[PDB]
């Protein structure tokens, strides 16, 4: 014969944010040619693996 | 409490349907 | 806002059975020309409808 059993499972959340001014953003382009945003988006999604 | 008999295996749920709110109004334009 | 609430269902059973011999069988055949087996068949099918 046979027999059966059960178990479950239930996940959780995170967050994370950055910020910045238009100000920095103009002279950080017109200065090395760099973009917040990206940098910004970057780090925020390497960092929260690293947490992970 | 052995899968031989109809006991044994055990349930799971169906979602079978979902009821919506219902449409809202009146009718007095003609007054 | 909204709000959610939920119902439940759940099905029954019913079972029916019928018996003869052999012997009843051919005699009812050889003095009458009817058949047993078809008669109880369409009798059960039929009260299980009527039941119900």
């Amino acid at each position: 014969n046979h027999e059966m059993k059960k178990y479950t499972l239930f996940p959780s959340q995170f967050v994370i944010a950055a910020e910045h001014t238009v100000q920095a953003a103009y002279e950080a382009q017109r200065e090395f040619g760099l973009d917040l945003g990206s940098l910004q988006f970057r780090t925020l999604k390497e960092y929260l693996s690293h947490e992970q | 409490e052995m899968m031989s008999v109809s006991d044994g295996v055990m349930r799971l749920p169906l979602f079978l349907a979902m009821i919506l709110p219902v449409q809202l109004g009146a009718a007095t334009a003609d007054a």
